[PDB]
């Protein structure tokens, strides 16, 4: 859970 | 000891102590989150 422009994450 | 009625009665044993040390450890997780991710997910990402 961080960084919202990856999907995966 | 089981004393006897005359004998001069002598001492006995005391246990011996032990001790044993608990370091008392700790345990830590840091998850990195992004702030903007954090004010635009529909689920409570803190509390998850």
């Amino acid at each position: 859970a961080l960084n919202s422009a990856v999907a995966a994450e | 000891g089981w004393a006897s009625e005359t004998a001069a009665l002598s001492e006995t044993a005391t246990p011996q102590i032990d001790r044993i040390t608990i370091p008392l450890h700790e345990l830590a997780a840091m998850p990195k989150a992004s702030q903007r991710l954090l004010d635009d997910s529909a689920f409570d990402i803190e509390t998850w």
